[PDB]
């Protein structure tokens, strides 16, 4: 009748988790691949899309740390530091 | 060190006079006809049988198992000094009742017992007992000596010269001294600051321990020379009891220790003032800590950032250097909270100023550090350049606030500089007001302060300090007040940082010099140490000697101040420093740069690991400091404090504990491949925090180590909170989720607390805005409850994980919390180590909750 969506598999193959454990602010993958958007993994990376300019990757520990790391300010989305776009 | 620059006992005429008095029949006797007893005190006249000088003894029983003894002249030519501002209150008394009396003795009961005091008239003696157990005797060896004030004007009793410095000594010989006997005590500790063993040595065949705040260039180890601070408090420990002696005197003091059925005798000899001594009768060491804290207060609660890592040197060159150092931490993923500015930042060592070439825009530099959520510390010393163009000098000179010589002129130390009289309350008020953002131009809320050379250090002075006959507030001589000068500098600076914020922000001030009560104002450090393995080792007994006498916020310069440490030593020093209360790397002007990313990768990695361990433990450190602030219990502790009946722990100084939960044995030898770790406790278990391997006490474990090893064990029965998400500074982390590390006792139990607040204001005290949680494990349930229901805090902090060491594999894990439906948690379990990891509890740290492990 209804076909279910498949779960998420860590890029390192260490675990299979439902997609509700992706960006859920808890580290489930040894490679940090389930938390690309949060500060939850000690070895993760956050991608600064920097629309129009050179993209950069930063440490996951710099996501919502209150410091402006990406020139587009997208690393600070729920911290109480409002970052301005400084890509130019 | 150049020992010829510092007086030995034979070169200090009052020490030589006092020490020449040998054990015998005391010439002092109490005149029992003069005895008067009131609800607060017993008073009685004493007489010296030869000189006929009359003294007054004021004997008091005090609440909390203490006794106070004060002795002064009955009819002095001029008043003797009594130490002000150290005691936090007038101590609550306990009534003395006469329970026995004859022609030569009076037995006194304290309140309704069990403590008793026996006063013997001839020779004068005091005995302190609990029921039939003799705790201490006073004047048992007849060494009491009270030099009365003679008509103002043998060798060195009056005018006295040391090297080229002449002390005019207008009041002549006025020293005071008294001995104490401690039956059953073989181990004594305290009386910092000395670069010596934790367990104090007998002084019989050498020098007494000296307490005189002094700047000792290139100080050496294992000797009793006086260093920068002086805390005249001695603790005595045995299997049966703990006692403390607090000798409230601010003058140069020498302490003789002798042994003798086992018994230790202590003799205190002070240049001036009265005899004012508190006997702290315990019976436990924690009772002695509470007793002493009731007298002099508790450790000030450090703002959280000050418990992070501090990067310093003499000197960061300019704004570009500070900003490069800041960026270096971030480029190398090494956390750091504070960058320090030594004396080269000011305009030619005019404090409260900035070098216009090196630091032209200090507010901009501070704004850059604030954008990284970091702080800066600037040095501010208590010597003021004699310069008519310098506003600070002009104001102090115009208001007559400098220390004076006898002729009334402002004292000038040539190299010139004048010394503000910090003993004058108006001078301290002026100093505090100088820290306002309007007065200290270029300062900002993320700028904190370091008080150095506050002994005071005087380059052309005798023993590199102030002349004995300089004159202070109220007409007191420098000899009367010396050991509290530094404390007043520390106090006034702390008050300045509080006042500039309108009383909201907690201060952070590091001080070199200190006295009893200095714990109330900030941190202290062991001064100018050296980049050598034996100085790394001595950081433990020096900070433990400080912890025992209430100064919990202690540290030593990481890497050593003088000379260049080899990379292996620098790594081991970061590891040691990472587990000590005040954690700062600092280095002398002539050393090579030693920022941790300058080393080869293996060394950088081991240092980063140490920094990550420290940052993750910040919630634990903060909670231990809250307990120090509330109870007066030390943060860093000798093993005997936790194992008072284990005689094998009484002298241990190559390991220590943090609270009751972590035992640390840092590697402190070059080329070490293992360490001998003593794990105490008859029915205790210890978990290696790296491997999770469980070890049963008591045992000596030979633990293998590598360069990155920091031997740390968690005690069974404890719960340690950590922030596992290590960020660049503590401000970045202070709203993050917590991981609880539960180490099960053999009975399957554990407990631990957690203190949280905004990390930097007095709101915890003025608004009760904080949390104090208790975590408790028993049976198969972990519970969070309030340890102080008055504390409420709006916080996003949640519990992200629970790690349980010594647990079996459950069938189900259930979380209950008011306002939520019952939750089922996923978990992981390692059967080899019996480590259970509970995934994402997700509950607020402010809420009560329970997690039940089902065997189902
Ligand atoms: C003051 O001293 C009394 C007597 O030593 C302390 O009470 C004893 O505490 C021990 C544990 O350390 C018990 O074993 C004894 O049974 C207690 N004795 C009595 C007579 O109560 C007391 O704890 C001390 N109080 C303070 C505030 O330090
Ligand atoms: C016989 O001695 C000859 C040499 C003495 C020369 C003067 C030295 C002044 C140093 C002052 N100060 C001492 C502190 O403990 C250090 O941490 C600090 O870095 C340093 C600089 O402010
Ligand atoms: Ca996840
Ligand atoms: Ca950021």
């Amino acid at each position: 009748f209804y076909e279910e969506s498949k779960p998420f598999t860590c890029l390192d193959g260490t675990a299979t988790i439902p997609f509700d454990q992706v960006n859920d602010d808890y580290c489930d993958c040894k490679d940090g691949s389930d938390e690309p958007g949060t500060a939850a993994c000690p070895n993760g990376s956050f991608h600064c899309t920097n629309t129009g300019y050179k993209p950069l990757y930063i440490l996951s520990s710099r996501v919502n740390d209150g410091v402006c790391d990406c020139c587009d300010g997208t690393d600070e989305y729920n911290s109480g530091t409002v970052c301005e776009n400084t890509c130019r | 060190v150049d020992r010829s620059n510092f007086k030995t006992c034979d070169e200090s005429s009052f020490c030589k006079r006092q020490r020449s008095i040998r054990p015998g029949l005391s010439p002092y006797r109490a005149l029992l006809d003069t005895l008067q007893l009131g609800p607060d005190a017993l008073t009685v006249h004493l007489i010296h049988e030869v000189t006929k000088v009359l003294l007054v003894l004021e004997l008091q029983g005090l609440q909390k198992n203490m006794t106070r003894i004060r002795i002064d002249e009955l009819e002095p030519r001029r008043p003797r000094y009594r130490v002000p501002d150290v005691l936090v209150a007038d101590p609550p008394t306990a009534r003395l009742s006469v329970s026995g009396r004859d022609d030569n003795s009076v037995e006194l009961t304290v309140a309704e017992g069990p403590y008793k005091i026996i006063l013997t008239a001839q020779p004068f003696r005091l005995d302190l007992l609990e029921d039939r157990s003799l705790l201490l005797s006073v004047n048992a060896r007849g060494l009491m000596a009270f030099e009365h004030q003679r008509a103002p004007r043998e060798p060195g009793a009056w005018e006295e010269t040391f090297k080229t410095h002449s002390d005019s000594k207008p009041y002549g010989p006025t020293s005071v001294g008294l001995d104490f006997s401690l039956p059953g005590m073989e181990h004594v500790y305290g009386i910092p600051e000395h670069a010596d063993s934790l367990r104090l040595k007998v002084t019989e065949g050498g020098e007494p321990y000296r307490l005189y705040n002094l700047d000792v260039f290139q100080y050496e180890l294992n000797n009793p020379m006086a260093l920068y601070g002086s805390v005249p408090v001695l603790l005595a420990h045995s299997f049966h009891r703990d006692l403390g002696i607090f000798w409230l005197n601010a003058a140069e003091t020498w302490v003789d220790i002798s042994s003798n059925t086992p018994q230790t005798d202590i003799r205190w000899m002070s240049e001036s003032g009265i005899i004012d001594v508190f006997l702290m009768l315990g019976p436990s060491v924690f009772d002695v800590f509470r007793q002493y804290a009731s007298l002099t207060g508790t450790q000030a609660l450090p703002p959280l950032f000050s418990l992070g890592y501090h990067q310093s040197r003499w000197n960061y060159r300019d704004e570009a250097d500070v900003l490069e150092v800041d960026q270096g931490f971030d480029d190398h993923n090494m956390p750091c909270d504070v960058i320090w500015l030594d004396i080269e930042h000011a305009d030619g060592k005019r404090y409260f100023t900035w070098d216009p070439t090196r630091f032209p825009q200090p507010l901009n530099m501070l704004e850059h550090l604030a954008s990284k959520r970091r702080k800066l510390v600037a040095i501010v010393d208590p010597h003021i350049k004699v310069d008519s163009g310098y506003r600070v000098h002009e104001e102090l000179r115009n208001h007559g606030l400098y220390v004076k010589t006898r002729d009334g002129s402002d004292y000038e130390g040539w190299c010139s500089a004048s010394y503000p009289d910090f003993t004058n309350p108006r001078m301290r008020a002026w100093w505090s007001n100088m820290f306002s953002f309007d007065n200290y131009e270029g300062s900002a809320p993320n700028l904190y302060v370091w008080n150095d050379m506050n002994e005071p250090s005087v380059f052309n002075g005798p023993e590199v300090t102030m002349l004995k006959d300089a004159v202070h507030y109220g007409g007191w001589e420098h000899r009367d007040i010396h050991n509290i000068y530094g404390l007043y500098v520390h106090m006034a600076t702390a008050d300045g940082l509080i006042q500039r914020s309108g009383g909201i922000e907690r201060p952070f001030v590091l001080s070199r010099a200190f006295f009893s009560g200095s714990q109330r104002f900030g941190a202290v450090w062991t001064g100018d140490n050296t980049a050598e393995w034996d100085h790394l080792k001595i950081s433990i007994p020096m900070c433990l000697s400080l912890a025992l006498v209430g100064l919990s916020f202690c540290g030593a310069d990481v890497g050593g101040f003088f000379k260049n440490p080899e990379p292996e030593l620098l790594v081991r020093w970061y590891q040691m420093g990472a587990y000590q209360p005040f954690f700062r790397a600092h280095a002398h002007l002539d050393t090579g740069r030693r920022e941790p990313w300058l080393l080869a990768s293996q060394y950088q990695d081991a240092i980063r690991d140490a920094l990550f361990q420290r940052y993750s433990l910040l919630p634990f450190w903060y909670t231990l400091f809250y307990q120090a602030h509330k109870e007066g219990f030390p943060v860093m502790r000798p093993l005997w404090v936790q194992y008072p009946e284990d005689m094998s722990t009484f002298s241990i100084e190559d390991q220590f504990m943090l609270g009751d939960a972590l035992l640390i044995h840092p590697v402190s030898d070059a080329g070490a491949h293992g360490v001998q770790v003593y794990l105490p406790g008859q029915e205790e278990v210890w978990y290696d925090i790296q491997s999770y391997q469980k070890h049963h006490g008591p045992q000596t474990l030979y633990l293998p180590v590598t360069l990155s090893s920091i031997p740390v064990f968690q005690r069974g029965g404890t719960i340690v909170p950590r922030w596992m998400r290590v960020r660049r500074s503590s401000d970045c982390m202070k709203d993050d989720p917590i991981t609880l590390f539960v180490a099960l006792s053999p009975q399957g139990t554990a407990q631990g607390e957690l203190f949280l607040d905004d990390g930097h204001t007095f709101n915890y005290q003025t608004r009760h805005e904080f949390l104090l949680r208790r975590f408790s494990f028993s049976g198969s349930t972990l519970v969070s409850s309030s340890a102080d229901p008055k504390g409420h805090l709006e916080t996003p902090i949640w519990i992200e994980r629970v790690v349980i060491m010594g647990a079996g594999k459950p069938a189900a894990v259930v979380l209950q919390t008011k306002g939520s439906p019952e939750s089922r948690l996923s978990f992981q379990h390692d059967p080899e180590t019996s480590v259970l990891i509970l995934r994402k509890p997700g509950v607020s740290v402010a809420s009560d909750w329970s997690i039940h492990l089902r065997a189902s």
